[PDB]
RNA sequence: GACGCGACCGAAAUGGUGAAGGACGGGUCCAGUGCGAGACCCGCACUGUUGAGUAGAGUGUGAGCUCCGUAACUGGUCGCGUC
């Protein structure tokens, strides 16, 4: 029953500002201490900020002290986090968490939200290019063959792959994204099929970047030779 | 000073029915205001520990923490599948609060070596300038293994980029794809584009490799 | 010996006074911990060891005590008066 949904996530660009918010529901927050912990893609917790009950007392991570500010509307059952002068060392998924009751579970952080992509960046919002990944003519590595698409150079994160419209899951392989030194994001899809119905199976990669409203579906066949 | 909490180890492997134990070390007293918390990929934390050695309400109780002085360990005494996954200490005695850097818990398995696919760049991007040259390893154990693109034989550095899945929940393999990056002008000036994989499972380094406009 | 008067002593009490610092306390200051939906703030409880400036970091005419007084008395002693 107790639950924490972030909002307000998004690209912004280098000195901008944003706000996100936290909105409770199944207890009131007036009650408790309110966090914000982030975590850049592929690293760890970092904690950055909370709010303490009854005093409204503030604390902030030496990394964010003077440009975050952490508040609640109380009316509203929801917290807050200002975020001025973001620098892209900021991009993150951005959680809010509530410290549980002291007699329950001590300071412990006993809920905590599905996070919001904050990515600060000075790349402009951009559709990827879906490349195939052909099956090779030679055939296998192992009785199989692999194919896949390439989905270049697109911003920001996420972007959603599936094969003929979710029918295909086993043996699927769809790789987390590198950023490039471009500013934008690559990734792939490979999957493994049976050699010997490379001709006769159809094999679609469906891609959705719903940022740049750019939804496209690609076949992925063998060549001339 | 801002306290400083170490982890380690980094990471592990373990076999199903394992006992483990995770470490975090504090730079100075943190009394017993220490807490663990697990974390699936894609997926928010969740609280295991609190106060150093207290069971969070409807953690299984093969999770347990214990303090010695300001050493701190998690230990898990039989691991299930649903336990592999990444473990954070923190500690929370005074702000800022201070994170350890993480543990992440993998499966132990049988070694097996990668099945190696290349793909040369798709006509269609090389209207657009650039080509991409992809190798794909797939369903190898363990993670350690080595990509290396020779073009005419000659190795590159610095011009491809890696990504590995997470362990499959299935087999409990991980996949790896290595991306080469090059202009089409520069493309187009060589022949012998291959791929050479080292693995714990393979006796010796295996090559796939296509030559530029043959098939 | 009784009663009476007086003086001296003692004396519950009391006006003024000024030293003492944590072994007199504090609804004094501080630190640590627990609790109140509460890491700090606020309240309460516990614990503190050179906690800790003796009259003020105090907007206590605080307790006890020093010194200077006053004193109920239904206490003592001595003198005197009458049997
Ligand atoms: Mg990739």
């Amino acid at each position: 029953e107790v639950q924490l949904v972030e909002s307000g996530g998004g690209l912004v660009q280098p000195g901008g500002s944003l706000r996100l918010s936290c909105a409770a529901s199944g207890f009131y927050i007036s009650y408790s201490s309110i966090h914000w912990v982030r975590q850049a893609p592929g690293k760890g917790l970092e904690w950055v900020a909370s709010i303490s009950p009854y005093s409204g007392s503030t604390y902030y991570a030496d990394s964010v002290k003077g440009r975050f500010t952490i508040s609640a509307d109380t009316s509203k059952n929801t917290a807050y986090l200002q975020m001025n002068s973001l620098r892209a060392e900021d991009t993150a998924v951005y959680y809010c968490a509530r410290q549980g009751y002291r007699r329950r579970s001590g300071r412990g952080f006993d809920y905590w939200g599905q996070g919001t992509l904050v990515t600060v960046s000075s790349a402009s919002t951009k559709g990827p290019s879906v490349f195939p990944l052909a099956p090779s003519s030679k055939s296998t590595s192992g009785g199989t063959a692999a194919l896949g698409c390439l989905v270049k150079d697109y911003f920001p994160e996420p972007v959603t792959v599936s094969w003929n419209s979710g029918a295909l899951t086993s043996g699927v392989h769809t790789f987390p994204a590198v950023l490039q030194s471009s500013g934008l994001y690559s990734l792939s899809s490979v999957v493994t099929v049976p050699s010997s119905s490379l001709g006769t199976q159809t094999y679609i990669c469906n891609v959705n970047h719903k940022p740049s409203n750019t939804k496209v579906d690609k076949k992925v066949e063998p060549k001339s030779c | 000073s801002d306290i400083q909490m170490t982890q380690s180890p980094s990471s592990l492997s373990a076999s199903v029915g394992d006992r483990v134990t995770i470490t975090c070390r504090a730079s100075q007293s943190v009394s017993s205001a220490v807490a663990w918390y697990q974390q699936k990929p894609g997926k928010a934390p969740k609280l295991l520990i609190y106060s150093a050695s207290s069971l969070y309400s409807g953690v299984p109780s093969r999770f347990s923490g214990s303090r010695s002085g300001t050493d701190f360990t998690l230990t898990i005494s039989s691991l299930q599948p649903e336990d592999f996954a990444t473990y954070y200490c923190q500690q929370s005695y005074s702000f800022p609060s201070t994170f350890g850097q993480g543990t992440k818990v993998e499966i132990k398995r049988t070694v097996a070596a990668p099945s190696v696919f290349i793909f040369p760049p798709s006509d269609e991007q090389l209207k657009s300038g650039t080509a991409s040259v992809v190798c794909l390893l797939n369903n190898f154990y363990p993670r350690e293994a080595k990509v290396q693109w020779k073009v005419d034989n000659a190795l590159q550095s610095g011009n491809s980029q890696e990504s590995v899945t997470e362990q499959d929940s299935k087999d409990s393999t991980y996949s790896l794809s290595s991306t080469l990056t090059l202009s089409k002008a520069d493309y187009e000036k060589h022949k012998v584009y291959a791929c050479e994989v080292t693995h714990q499972g393979l006796s010796s380094p295996v090559t796939k490799s296509f030559n530029r406009g043959e098939c």
